[PDB]
């Protein structure tokens, strides 16, 4: 039917053919129970989108810092720099603003098509019909995610794949700076210099 | 009905006729190789439970052919019985006396080079260094027992459970039910002997010290 | 199907019937009784035989060409403990990564024949092979030979390959054990054996 | 202490008493002794998983008497030798 | 039909399975209805078991909670002390609270009396605590037919056990956890005497070197 993670195999029954990025990769059957599949697809959507943003703040800064256009600190040292606010205050402000946005999304997931109206002004509405893809003039200012179902799967598939790669990259940076005690981009430009003696094994 | 055959204080599962000594270990309601986590996907459709020690573990699908299944069962029984004797023969020497001061050896895996060099085999503390005078005798004696076992089945006795008067002199198998459970007991103790043997081989290969001294080091320290 | 046997005066095992290449009814232990296990075993035989062909070549030809010729490889037994472009404990991982792909494709072929006959990148470069253990295509049989339509010449060539391969397996096992014991290379040991066939043997250690 | 003579004596005494009680060589809950020291069977009313009829009370009694006898032997062997 | 631990012919006559934790374990025949009396009778022993078990659940999860929370480091370390050093036994250890432990004991006796006497009066005379005026909330403390399970708007405010099957299973779970907590508190006491350190310290000592840190090695007291 479709190219799966393994060339010779049979896709799990629950992952029939529908969701974007569907490749029948579920060895552990972590979405076999009915109803859990909807939760997981939303969960992966959230992580990947966060990871995309998190990778652009871990590599692009260091990308245009090592060559030098910004002079920003490293990703793993930005947690101590003094900013106009306080680190603790910034944490709490995030927590409440995150609470509002996360809570609005949670209500959408639990009851689809119930949080589609602006509270302050009950005239502005959010254009969205698929859970996890809410449009409107804020999230979708260009109308690039509405129309034929065919293009929806393409762009959605493009979205998740870049996201899956992004999640993997950020996991690297985390562990991969933890043991090497050096920046990610520095590792890249040290791996293309002497590739055969700059490997995971030679870092213990 | 015969010598220590009415001796019904060894059953293992039955205070009374409430069980018939074969209800468990056989049939559909029997213990399986993953306890209550054996939702049927790996329990095949040929391991119904007619044979002793059937726990429904055929991951690699070796016994899917009924003829091969019988051969494997016999082969399991034979390494099983020999393993039982071997582990007993590897431990009892080192529960009676110890230390390799004379040409004696308390270590199971160092008793075989004992004759080869220095002295000869000195039972508990039959000499010289002649290999091919035990070898021939053992080869001759085993070849004929080996040969007399693969053949000479009296008329209809199981070639692996003869149960006559020379192999079942004590008559434990007079009652069919007590033969059914004793077979389970035999195979299960045999499997334990085999795992113990693999432990001795692996532990000797790694640690290189006598198995009981390994236990003493592990427990005491 | 009467045919030459490993042991002339024996009844061939029932499961073997001579159809497989190199089948001489040599199953004294009755290991390949189950048909599926027999299939797995023939694949294992083919892979070991080819790897042993390569190993025998790389063990003897350089060592045949050191006592003469030009190539002075000091030994194959101490060849591992040397220096190269890359270190050993990471060359191993590089090899494992490079081989995982091909070994997985072959595994999938064994479990599901035909599913791994297409090039993943370009869906046109097929392999054109319906017999397991012999893909063909253009990476494995580039120079035409490998197929004969509907005939038995291919079976003869298959038997030739199997037999050369079993010889190579035995030779490489001999290389390993005889290097371990004789503490010396294979080719000079051959020369010494030729010098004194009688006294120079497996007993004059 | 595991290989000590005291440990060996105590283990042997307890094991021997448990064996005697379990295999009908000593009085138990279901094994009454008459005036002639012959063992007759009685219904103590205690259900046990032991096929022979060894109960938890039988186990406790046999262990207690085995410990008593083992302590006696240990102290006697210490005082004498 | 059920698991039997050490049942007997006598015990199984009156232990049939109605009670949640009923497994026939009555080697002493303490719940025989033939000789029911004051406190040794079928109506009181299950209730006493439930109450001892509930207080033991609070005890086992309370005698070790401050020590665990101080080990993970979120309560002050001076409040992260073994249970016996919290003023319950002043000789082994004492702590200075807002009131001396005898004033605290008098306050505890007053409050627990107001609660416990009402519980008793509902046990002896069911429904008698929902009639007389009690600060206007006597209607919440009415209880049900079973003294051990009032299940009112206060004692059951998340409303578990809507159906009878889940209710009974939850009863069995409560009884099992209570028996476990009772045995755990007995272990706390004996280990406090024999070791001199808190239960979590004993657990960590056993987890560190199990073969040299156990009852056999540690009946040297100190
Ligand atoms: C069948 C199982 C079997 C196993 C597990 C071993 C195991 C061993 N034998 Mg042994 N033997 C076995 C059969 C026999 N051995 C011998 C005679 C010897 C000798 C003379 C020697 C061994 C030695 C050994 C060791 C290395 C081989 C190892 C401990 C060697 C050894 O002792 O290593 C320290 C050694 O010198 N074996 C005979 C002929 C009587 C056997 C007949 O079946
Ligand atoms: C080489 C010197 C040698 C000597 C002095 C002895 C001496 C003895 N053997 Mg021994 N044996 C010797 C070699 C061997 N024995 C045996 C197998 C036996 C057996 C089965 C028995 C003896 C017995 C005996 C004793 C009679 C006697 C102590 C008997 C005791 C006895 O039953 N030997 C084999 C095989 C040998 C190979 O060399
Ligand atoms: C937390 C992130 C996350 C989540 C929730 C999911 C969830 C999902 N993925 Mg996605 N995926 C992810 C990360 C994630 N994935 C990453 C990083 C990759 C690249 C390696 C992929 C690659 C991928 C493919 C190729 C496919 C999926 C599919 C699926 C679905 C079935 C599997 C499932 O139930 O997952 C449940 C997962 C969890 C409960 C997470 C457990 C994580 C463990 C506990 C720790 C892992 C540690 C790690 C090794 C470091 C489900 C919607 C399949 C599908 O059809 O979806 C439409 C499919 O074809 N995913
Ligand atoms: C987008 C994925 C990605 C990419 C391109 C790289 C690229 C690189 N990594 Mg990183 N890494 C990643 C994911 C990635 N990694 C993840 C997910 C982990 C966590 C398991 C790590 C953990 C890690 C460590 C601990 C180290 C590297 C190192 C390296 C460099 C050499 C490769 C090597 O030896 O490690 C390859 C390691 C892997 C686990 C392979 C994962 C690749 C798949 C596609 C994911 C190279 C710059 C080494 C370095 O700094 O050298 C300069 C080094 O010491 N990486
Ligand atoms: C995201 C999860 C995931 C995971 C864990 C795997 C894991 C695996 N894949 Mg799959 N695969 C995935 C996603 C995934 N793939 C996706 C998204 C595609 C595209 C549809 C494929 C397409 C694919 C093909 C076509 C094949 C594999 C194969 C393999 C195996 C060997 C790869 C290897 O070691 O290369 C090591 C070398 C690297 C450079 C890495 C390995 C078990 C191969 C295999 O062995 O199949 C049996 C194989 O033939 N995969
Ligand atoms: C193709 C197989 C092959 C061949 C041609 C040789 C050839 C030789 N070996 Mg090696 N060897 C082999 C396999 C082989 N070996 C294997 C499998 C082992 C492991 C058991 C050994 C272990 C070994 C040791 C330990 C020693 C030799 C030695 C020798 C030499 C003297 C002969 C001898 O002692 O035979 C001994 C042979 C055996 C013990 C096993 C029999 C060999 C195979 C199984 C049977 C023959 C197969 C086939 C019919 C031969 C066709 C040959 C054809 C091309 C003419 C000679 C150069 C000795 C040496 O270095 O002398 C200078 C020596 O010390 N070999
Ligand atoms: C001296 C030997 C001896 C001793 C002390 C005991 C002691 C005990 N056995 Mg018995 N038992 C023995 C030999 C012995 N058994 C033998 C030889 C068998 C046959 C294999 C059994 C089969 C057996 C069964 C099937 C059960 C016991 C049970 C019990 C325990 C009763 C509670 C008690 C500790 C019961 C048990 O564990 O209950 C807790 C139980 O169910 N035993
Ligand atoms: C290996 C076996 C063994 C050995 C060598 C001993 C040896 C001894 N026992 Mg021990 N004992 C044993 C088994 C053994 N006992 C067993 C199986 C039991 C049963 C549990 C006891 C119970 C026992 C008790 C209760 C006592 C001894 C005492 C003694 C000592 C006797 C001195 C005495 O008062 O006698 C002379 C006694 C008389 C002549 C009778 C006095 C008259 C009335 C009773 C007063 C002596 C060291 C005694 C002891 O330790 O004293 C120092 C003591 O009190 N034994
Ligand atoms: C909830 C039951 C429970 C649990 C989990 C433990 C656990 C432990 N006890 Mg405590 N103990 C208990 C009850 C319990 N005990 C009771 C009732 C008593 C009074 C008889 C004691 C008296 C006691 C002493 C005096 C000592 C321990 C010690 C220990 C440690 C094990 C080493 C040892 O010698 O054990 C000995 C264990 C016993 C003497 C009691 C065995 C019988 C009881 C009923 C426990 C049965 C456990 C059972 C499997 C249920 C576990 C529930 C759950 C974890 C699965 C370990 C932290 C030792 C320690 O602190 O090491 C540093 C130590 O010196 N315990
Ligand atoms: C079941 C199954 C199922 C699924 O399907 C899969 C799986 C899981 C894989 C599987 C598994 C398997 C296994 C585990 C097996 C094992 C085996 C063994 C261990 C054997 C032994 C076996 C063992 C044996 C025989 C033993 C023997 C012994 C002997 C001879 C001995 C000898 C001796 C001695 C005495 C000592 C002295 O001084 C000397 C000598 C001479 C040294």
């Amino acid at each position: 039917d479709r190219p799966l993670w393994l060339p010779g195999s049979e896709a799990p029954k629950w992952l029939d053919g529908s969701l974007p990025g569907d490749y029948g990769f579920d060895p552990l059957d972590l979405a076999a129970e009915p109803g859990r599949l909807n939760w997981m697809v939303q969960a992966e959507l959230v992580h990947c989108r966060w990871a995309m943003l998190g990778a652009a703040g871990i590599f692009i800064p260091e990308l245009l810092t090592k060559i030098g256009i910004l002079n920003t600190p490293s990703w793993y040292k930005a947690g101590d720099a003094t900013y106009f606010a306080d680190q603790g205050t910034l944490f709490i402000v995030e927590l409440l603003l995150m609470a509002w946005a996360e809570s609005r999304r949670w209500a959408d997931i639990a009851r689809p098509g119930s949080v589609n109206t602006d509270p302050i002004f009950p005239n502005n509405k959010l254009t969205g019909t698929d859970v996890g893809y809410p449009g409107g003039l804020w999230f979708d200012p260009l109308g690039w995610g509405s129309g034929s179902e065919d293009k929806l799967k393409e762009i959605r598939t493009k979205e998740v794949k870049n996201g899956r790669l992004a999640m993997l990259a950020v996991l690297g940076a985390f562990v991969q700076a933890n043991v090497t005690h050096v920046g990610p981009i520095d590792n890249l430009f040290a791996h293309l210099a002497d590739p055969y003696h700059t490997t995971i094994l030679q870092s213990l | 009905m015969t010598g220590i055959a009415e001796w019904y204080k060894v059953y293992g599962k039955s205070v009374a006729p409430d069980q018939d000594a074969r209800a468990p270990y056989y049939g559909p309601n029997r213990p399986l190789w993953k306890g209550p986590f054996t939702k049927p996907k790996d329990v095949p459709e040929y391991l119904k439970g007619e044979y002793p020690g059937d726990y429904g573990c055929d991951i690699f699908k070796l016994a899917r052919l009924p003829a091969n299944y019988a051969r494997l069962r016999t082969q399991e029984l034979m390494n099983g019985r020999w393993a039982m004797l071997g582990i007993t023969g590897c431990l009892t020497p080192e529960l009676i006396n110890s230390n390799s001061t004379p040409g004696f050896e308390p270590v199971w895996f160092n008793t075989g080079a004992q004759i080869f060099s220095d002295a000869g085999i000195d039972y508990l503390g039959i000499n010289a260094h002649s290999l091919f005078a035990v070898i021939v005798v053992q080869a001759l004696l085993m070849g004929l027992a080996e040969y007399a076992r693969i053949k000479f089945v009296p008329e209809g006795a199981d070639p692996f459970y003869p149960g006559g008067k020379t192999f079942d002199p004590l008559g434990f198998s007079s009652d069919p039910e007590i033969l059914a459970e004793l077979k389970v007991k035999e195979i299960k103790n045999g499997r334990l002997a085999m795992m113990a043997m693999a432990g001795l081989f692996a532990q000797g290969a790694v640690t290189g010290v006598s198995p009981l001294q390994n236990l003493h080091d592990w427990l005491h320290l | 199907n009467d045919r030459p046997l490993w042991f002339p005066g024996s009844q061939p095992p029932e499961w073997l019937d001579g159809s497989l290449p190199g089948d001489f009814g040599f199953d004294p232990l009755g290991l390949g009784s189950d048909p599926e296990l027999l299939k797995w075993f023939v694949q294992a035989e083919l892979v070991h035989c080819r790897w042993a062909m390569l190993g025998a070549a790389g063990i003897f030809i350089p060592e045949a060409l050191t006592k003469a010729g030009i190539l002075n490889t000091p030994s194959w037994t101490v060849a591992g403990d040397q220096q190269y472009f890359t270190d050993a404990t990471t060359l191993f991982v590089i090899e494992i990564i490079l081989f995982a792909w091909a070994e997985g494709r072959r595994w999938a072929d064994i479990i599901n024949p035909g599913c791994v006959n297409v090039d993943p990148v370009f869906p046109n470069n097929k392999l054109t092979g319906t017999d397991v253990g012999y893909p063909g295509g253009l990476w494995f049989d580039p120079l035409g030979w490998g197929q004969t339509g509907d005939a038995a010449k291919l079976k003869d060539l298959r038997t030739r390959e199997i037999k050369n391969g079993r010889l190579a397996m035995l030779a490489v096992l001999g290389a390993v054990v005889q290097a371990n014991y004789t503490h010396t290379g294979p080719i000079d040991n051959l020369l010494a054996h030729l010098a004194d066939p009688g006294h120079n043997t497996i007993f004059a250690l | 202490y595991i290989g000590s003579s005291t440990n060996l004596i105590m283990v042997a005494s307890t094991t021997l008493m448990l064996f005697a009680g379990r295999f009908g060589l000593a009085p138990s809950a279901n094994r009454k002794s008459t005036a002639g020291l012959k063992l007759v069977d009685r219904d103590s009313g205690l259900q046990t998983g032991d096929p022979a009829g060894f109960t938890a009370t039988d186990t406790l009694a046999c262990g207690a008497l085995g410990h008593v006898i083992g302590v006696g032997i240990v102290l006697g062997l210490k005082a004498t030798a | 039909k059920r698991s039997l631990i050490f049942a007997s012919k006598q015990s199984l006559s009156y232990l049939d399975g109605t009670l949640p934790g009923d497994y026939g374990f009555d080697p002493l025949g303490l719940m025989d209805p033939e000789g029911a009396g004051g406190f040794i009778d079928p109506q009181w022993l299950p209730y006493a078991e439930i109450i001892n078990g509930r207080f033991a659940m609070l005890g086992a999860a309370g005698a070790i909670a401050p020590e665990v929370l101080g080990r993970i480091g979120l309560i002050p370390q001076e409040t992260a002390i073994p249970w016996f050093q919290s003023g319950v036994i002043p000789p082994v250890g004492n702590y200075s609270y807002w009131a001396d432990p005898y004033t605290l004991f008098v306050l505890e006796m007053a409050l627990m009396g107001f609660a416990e006497h009402r519980r008793a009066q509902d046990y002896y005379k069911p429904g008698s605590m929902g009639k007389q005026y009690f600060l206007g909330l006597e209607k919440f403390l009415g209880g049900s037919g079973n003294p051990a399970y009032p299940g009112g708007p206060i004692f059951n405010f998340l409303g578990f056990g809507k159906n009878e099957k889940e209710l009974q299973e939850l009863k069995v779970k409560e009884v099992k956890n209570g028996r476990l907590a009772m045995m755990a508190v007995l272990g706390y006491f004996t280990q406090a005497i024999f070791t001199g350190v808190g239960p979590f310290q004993n657990l960590l000592d056993h987890l560190a070197d199990p073969v040299h840190n156990n009852v056999l090695t540690n009946l040297k007291i100190h």
